[PDB]
RNA sequence: CUCUAACUAUAAAAAUCUCUCUUCUC
RNA sequence: AGCGCCGUGGCGCAGUGGAAGCGCGCAGGGCUCAUAACCCUGAUGUCCUCGGAUCGAAACCGAGCGGCGCUACCA
């Protein structure tokens, strides 16, 4: 189609010859330390390529970093911070679900439970954690809904807040992520809330990094290699 | 992993002029931007499945020659306030990528969802065609 | 013999503009000849024919006459062209028709030269026309410069210098215009001697009239004096008329009056 | 006359409800008189499932489903045949069309 | 180029089109009979007949 | 005396209308 | 008076350079139960007048006519 008239308000080259492949290395928390590849323009001084990479973020499926298929719904945002040349170092930047799992997960005739929390980890990491849970029809049920009274929501949500904030304000990000990969926090949540209401399908979604202190080179070194 | 050089499809599929635009796995470097309107003329077949097929084949050729072998696919409807439904060309483009050599992994929907805010275009009674 | 392309190749290029003549409309549309490129056929089927709803079939096609056109696809094996007419914006159509007018005009002169010397028109286009279109963007502008400057032909390899001579003759006879540069001078004097000042002013002004460029300051009104000259290069009249302005200001800044410029020199 | 003792809305004693916008023509309608449909379907059509399964790594991919609850104004709903005009005695039956494929 | 393929029709999935002239055909590619497509045929046809195609992956929707 | 799975792809435009009303009883 | 234009098929526009153009008109038939809208098809012109260049002028231009917008009534 020629459509556009040419509202102007052939210098042809091979643009991808000026580009190169760099490997991806993930923190030791995940089993699969190598993630994939990334295309970067060649190192031209004064706008070096190394500056070009630093700050790149990426979405990677958690199965690809664990190899298992019980993690078929989670994804991790990784942020590159270090450059080695022909190999790069990425830091954990956040966690999230897949949209499909979450939309399938919310259902008619059951009240969902959401909890926000802003926390400070052991070192400096200003984080925010989102918790999603759902009520449960007990295995005797003939009253064929599973609604919860508002007071029970306030109680359960306060429990969610205390558990998340207590767990997270103890450890650095790495220990937190290693706790997260098998969701010990999930199990403890359903354990501490089952007294109030059955509260099925508890999970932790969309864990976000909000602030990091300066550079922390040594820890990132320790997490890769 | 036998060195499948992953890429990402990031299909955008509206009621009008579906988009296929491969970037790096980081989602920063463009590969084969070629769109739905590139390979169709009458501008009405912009959303037609055949448009998606043709753009998909062009992307497949360029992608295979640059080096990306496996492609991660994300389908995006118009999203935002607008209509929430995947474009008719999305299925055709996805099928066409699936056939043409490039391997597929981790397809998910990326269509944004608001919290029903920023009142939708149309007025009260809306489009009264 | 009337034939041959107007542009470089024989085949039209993708996503370009042409202007075609219609001769015949069978069922699916009109496959028609092109007047911007060569003489091969190219089809417009009914879907890409009328921007408005398809009501008048013969009224909007008018078999036998010319119309703007846009090429979509080219089959570079046999000579088949896919083409449309809806898809040319209102802004576009005018440049489309201007390019056609230019291409048509450049055609007839070389047609005359080829007929006279019995040389194929293809040869004349290959030798003189195409390098001119490369040098100057278009050949008609090249001929306009040829009227002004003889150097534009320097670098071309004629099939014979007799072609050059008769082409000079026919271009000078056919393409001849020398745009008129006009201006308006405001005499705002409240002074004592102004008539003699104006007499001396036009004496000085018309003393600069060259053999090829003659400046006359005609009277149309007392304050407004209209300056008329014919510039052949369109680049000397401005300076000569600014010289006239300098003359008039120098004359009247000492007689006591005031004079000002209303309209400077312009084509 | 009184055609709809329920007045269609299914409101019955709440004063007023927030209005949603038609996903076809953006006709603002109260959320209750706002006939709704679940868009529970596989992300890919059944005509290409194998074309993905064999031509993709990770054998036995989950094949995710897309989820949506679209809102239809009654005008677009009756025009696009999701809702159907029903006989006067048939207007009683609130039961769905009994599992379209049984 | 002529990448035509022969596909044997195994089922006539009813008829469609504006005037009712074109027919649904479930074709099965003669090369690699494992694959099946639905397409749209002008003119009468029965099961077991074969068709010649230029486009192969185009699974056109119902004409309307 | 016994059980919750299938999901599609529709909107070009179309204004107006002169008489004439005639009935039920074994 | 000079300038900026114009000179029509019934009216309006148009290219000016290859030589009767389109809409609006009107006549006729077509759709319509029928009218209007809409389809299609016609019979009419010194593209103002004299010239000069041109293979060719209605067209490029001049030497003149008529109608105009200004400049301005320009002892
Ligand atoms: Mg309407
Ligand atoms: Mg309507
Ligand atoms: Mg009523
Ligand atoms: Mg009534
Ligand atoms: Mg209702
Ligand atoms: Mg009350
Ligand atoms: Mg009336
Ligand atoms: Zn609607």
């Amino acid at each position: 189609a020629v459509g556009k008239n040419k509202r102007l308000s052939k210098r042809v080259v091979d643009p991808f010859t000026r580009k190169e492949w760099y490997d991806i290395k993930a923190p030791s928390t995940f089993e699969n330390r190598n993630v994939g590849k990334t295309l970067v323009n060649k190192s031209v001084g004064l706008k070096n390529a190394s500056d070009s990479l630093k700050g790149r973020v990426v979405e990677v499926c958690l199965a690809d970093l664990q190899g298992s298929e019980d993690h078929s719904f989670r994804k991790v945002k990784l942020r590159v911070d270090e450059v080695q040349g022909k190999n790069l170092l990425t830091n954990f930047h956040g966690m999230d679900f897949t949209t499909d799992k979450l939309r399938s997960m919310v259902r008619k005739w059951q009240t969902l439970i959401e909890a926000n929390v802003t926390v400070k980890t052991s070192d400096d990491y200003v984080l925010r954690i989102f918790a999603i849970a759902f009520t449960r029809k007990q295995a005797n049920q003939v009253k064929r809904t599973s609604y919860a009274q508002s007071s029970h929501i306030r109680q359960i949500r306060k429990v969610i807040s205390e558990i998340l904030t207590r767990e997270v304000q103890n450890s650095t990000l790495a220990q937190l992520t290693s706790k997260l990969i098998p969701e010990v926090i999930n199990k403890e949540i359903e354990n501490a809330t089952k007294d109030i209401f059955p509260l099925q399908n508890v999970h932790i979604r969309k864990v976000k990094l909000l602030k990091q202190p300066k550079f922390d080179l040594g820890s990132l070194l320790s997490l890769h290699g | 992993d036998n060195s499948q050089v992953f890429g990402v499809a990031r299909i955008f599929a509206s009621f009008n002029d579906t988009f296929v635009h491969v970037t790096d796995l980081s989602g920063r470097e463009t590969i084969a931007r070629v769109t739905g309107g590139m390979k169709v003329k009458a501008d009405r077949d912009e959303s037609s499945p055949y448009a998606a097929m043709l753009a998909a084949q062009d992307v497949a050729a360029k992608c295979k020659e640059v080096g990306i072998t496996a492609v991660h696919i994300k389908i995006r409807a118009t999203g935002g306030t607008r209509s929430k439904t995947p474009g008719p060309g999305g299925q055709a483009a996805l099928r066409a990528l699936a056939r043409s050599g490039l391997r597929i992994g981790r397809i998910e929907d990326v269509t944004p969802v608001p919290s029903d805010s920023t009142r939708k275009k149309g007025g009260r009674r809306g489009r009264r065609l | 013999t009337s034939h041959c392309r107007f542009y470089e190749n024989k085949y039209p290029e993708i996503d370009d503009i042409v202007m075609v003549n219609v001769q015949q409309i069978a069922e699916m549309g009109a496959y028609v000849k092109l007047l911007e490129y060569d003489n091969i056929e190219g089809m417009i089927l009914l879907s890409e024919l009328s921007r408005r709803r398809i009501r008048s079939i013969q009224k909007l096609i008018r078999v036998g006459k010319n119309d703007v056109a846009v090429v979509l696809r080219v089959d570079k094996e046999k000579g088949y062209i896919d083409l449309s007419k809806r898809r040319v914006s209102s802004e576009d159509i005018i440049k489309c028709e201007e390019k056609y007018q230019k291409s048509k005009t450049v055609h007839s002169i070389l047609r005359y030269c080829a007929e006279k010397f019995q040389i194929p028109l293809e040869e004349l286009y290959k030798t003189i026309a195409w390098p001119l279109s490369r040098k100057f963007g278009h050949a008609y502008e090249a001929f306009k410069l040829s009227i002004i400057d003889e150097t534009v032909w320097e670098g071309i390899e004629p099939p014979s210098k007799d072609v050059l001579d008769e082409l000079k003759n026919y271009i000078s006879k056919r393409l001849t215009p020398a745009v008129k540069i006009r201006a308006d001078v405001e005499v705002s004097c409240f002074s004592y001697e102004g008539i003699d000042a104006i007499k001396d002013a036009l004496k000085s002004a018309e003393d600069m009239s060259t053999e090829q460029m003659q400046v006359k300051v005609k009277l149309v009104a007392a304050p407004l004096y209209v300056l008329t000259t014919q510039a052949l290069d369109k680049q000397k009249g401005i300076e000569q008329l600014e010289s006239a302005i300098e003359k008039i200001t120098e004359v009247i800044t000492k007689y006591g009056g005031v004079c000002n410029i209303t309209m400077p020199p312009k084509a | 006359p009184k055609k709809r003792a329920s007045n269609g809305r299914n409101k019955k004693g709440r004063g007023h409800v927030k209005p949603v916008r038609c996903v076809n023509c953006s006709r603002s309608v109260p959320k209750d008189k706002a006939i709704k449909r679940m868009a529970i379907r596989n992300i890919v059509e059944a005509a290409a499932i194998r074309d993905l399964s064999e031509a993709s790594v990770y054998a036995e991919y989950a094949l995710p489903k897309t989820y949506n609850k679209l809102h239809y104004c009654i005008s677009c709903a009756i025009h696009a045949r999701i809702v159907r005009v029903r006989s006067r005695t048939d207007r009683r039956i609130r039961a769905p069309p009994q599992r379209p494929r049984f | 180029k002529t990448p035509v393929t022969l596909a044997k029709v195994i089922k006539v999935l009813g008829r469609t089109g504006s005037r009712g002239g074109v027919t649904q055909v479930r074709v099965e590619f003669l090369e690699d009979t494992t694959r099946t497509i639905v397409r749209n045929v002008k003119g009468p046809v029965r099961e077991g007949d074969i068709l010649v195609l230029m486009e192969s992956e185009r699974e056109a929707r119902r004409l309307r």
